């Protein structure tokens, strides 16, 4: 627990100072993104270990294929975009492990 | 030419927004307010110059987010300022200016309308540089279909729409389908308008809108190459302005790789120069900062005549350019992230 | 039967884990989120961590570390097993072990 959250501290700033220099060329997207939302790209299942004779709950991460987000910043700041997506989808997964 | 008629209704507007122009950081500014370690200490610095007072009555726990809409708020007083000050030639050629930021409004107008959520809860969301003076789209908001027609009625863009998106293209297309197809309209019609405006408007505007044009389709192309969008709709995004027109945009249409773009730059020195400026690896600029650096030195060529309308274009790009700089140095100073924080654009 | 994370945040954190992929919408057409806009109340982000802690389709909730400082009665006052609760750094906010009601139990911490 203590390792992951320690992971996840640095993952997530540069995740969050990643986010200002897609604000710097794609404007304001984060309202489009924020407006436009329907069905996730990333879910979770629970799962289960039976140790010492004791069910532990866990979860397992899976990814959907389809980005809701394909042509976000196709005009510009695309190249920024597609950084800050990676960095965020990266995080997702230290979550579902740290949880 | 020009001057048989220009300082007759534009003269003052033109000292005006020259008077603005002179209101700009400086190299020399940014060397300072790079240098400082708190939110508190910018406003200090900012308070120096023509931002002053941007942040007086304001909550003293400043964050980059209230730095980010003064400094707009700043940009669009002046602006709405000198629109309502200008006489018909300018203020339509003004008024080409806003339809850049009322097609993004419109997006966020369908968008939400596709959702049905109600209009009159994006309205605090619209860019100030695009808001509307008729509302009957905004209060209505019932149904795709009725802000379709709605737009049509109210909106200056409904010229746009009949060119190329009709209500049933509205439904199907993807909303940032339709940003670009508008927005090649736009920009065709806008370069349109700056020939039609011979002589030194024509002569200051059409190098920036034809590397808009050609900045665009370089964009789109290497941004298309992940994605389902086709090489026939790549060709109908490209907008038809640019040095590419007569072979580059199909070529760009064509091709699906890095290399193969920059194969099109190649036969262009200065995009050859951008490219061969960025390979985007990690601590270069990057290929989007090329363009923006280079969207300065352009607009920085605004200044260089007397009598034009190219000024308070450029004007108008050079200060938004001023806003995402002074946001990049605040978000870096914020943050700590120093590494990066020499990433604004020079202008001037 | 699957499950979904979901979020309680700042507008650029919320916008971050969208592009991420992390967006959607219930049948009954609310989403997974919360963006706290400055002018929310904490009866705001309160229902929404009742409401998504109790729900059927969240697995996780994800919560900035200074929002949950804000809800923290009843993000300590949560007790259940399965539907797990973190708290997240971000740009203008603390670190990601700042009061964290897991750690402070453990004999064995440091």
């Amino acid at each position: 627990i203590i390792e992951t959250k320690m992971l996840m501290g640095e993952v997530m700033r540069e995740a969050a100072f990643s986010l200002a220099e897609a604000k710097f060329t794609a404007g304001d997207f984060s309202t489009t993104v924020i407006q436009n939302v329907n069905k996730a790209q990333v879910k979770i299942r629970a799962k289960k270990d039976n140790v010492a004779g004791v069910t532990l709950p866990v979860f397992e991460h899976y990814h959907e294929g389809t980005d809701s987000y394909e042509l976000t910043g196709l005009a510009r700041g695309g190249e920024q975009l597609a950084k800050l997506k990676r960095n965020y989808a990266k995080a997702v997964e230290l979550l579902v492990e740290l949880a | 030419f020009p001057e048989l008629y220009f300082n007759v209704d534009n003269g003052y507007l033109e000292g005006l927004v020259r008077g603005l122009k002179a209101g700009v950081l400086s190299q020399a500014d940014y060397l300072n307010l790079v240098q400082c370690e708190t939110l508190e200490d910018l406003k200090l610095h900012l308070q120096s110059t023509d931002y002053g007072n941007f942040l007086a009555n304001e909550a003293s726990p400043l964050t980059v987010s209230v730095i980010d809409d003064k400094l707009k708020e700043k940009m669009v007083v002046e602006f709405r300022h000198m629109r309502n000050h200008a006489y018909e030639p300018l203020a339509s050629f003004l008024d080409f200016i806003t339809y850049s930021y009322m097609i993004d409004n419109v997006i966020l107008l369908i968008t939400g309308t596709l959702h049905q959520r109600s209009i009159a809860e994006l309205v605090p969301k619209c860019h100030p540089l695009g808001s509307f003076e008729q509302m009957e789209a905004v209060n209505i908001a019932q149904t795709p279909a009725e802000l379709y027609n709605a737009i049509l009625v109210d909106t200056p863009l409904a010229a746009f729409f009949q060119d190329c998106i009709s209500e049933q293209d509205l439904d199907e297309m993807n909303i940032e389908i339709i940003r670009n197809t508008l927005y090649k309209a736009y920009l065709e019609s806008f370069y349109k308008f700056c020939t039609l405006l011979g002589g030194t408007t024509a002569d200051a505007m059409c190098p920036i809108l034809e590397f808009e044009a050609d900045r665009r389709a370089f964009i789109i192309t290497i941004n298309s190459f992940g994605t389902e969008l086709s090489k026939e709709d790549r060709a109908k995004l490209f907008p038809h302005c640019g040095r590419l027109y007569p072979e580059g945009l199909a070529q760009l249409a064509r091709a699906d790789d890095y290399e193969q773009v920059k194969n099109v730059a190649d036969y262009y020195p200065e995009y050859k120069l951008l490219f061969e400026g960025a390979g985007s690896n990690p601590g270069d600029k990057t290929l989007e900062d090329r363009f923006f650096e280079h969207e300065v030195k352009l607009n920085k060529l605004a200044f260089l005549n007397q009598f034009h309308f190219g000024v308070f274009y450029a004007f108008v790009k050079l200060k938004e350019q001023e806003c995402r700089n002074i946001v990049w140095i605040a978000e870096c100073i914020a943050q700590r992230h120093r590494a990066k924080i020499d990433n604004y654009i020079p202008i001037f | 039967r699957g499950k979904l994370i979901a979020v309680i945040g700042d507008e650029d954190t919320v916008t971050g884990f969208l592009l991420g992929g992390i967006g959607e919408l219930n049948k009954n057409r609310h989403p997974n989120f919360l963006v706290v806009e400055k002018d929310t109340t904490i009866n705001e982000i309160e229902d929404t961590f009742r409401q998504f802690l109790n729900r059927d389709d969240i697995g996780i909730i994800l919560i900035n570390q200074y929002i949950a400082e804000m809800v923290r009665h009843a993000l300590d006052a949560h007790q259940r097993s399965i539907p797990a609760v973190l708290e997240i750094p971000s740009k203008e906010h603390p670190y990601d072990a700042a009061k964290d009601s897991i750690l402070r139990r453990a004999k064995g911490m440091f």
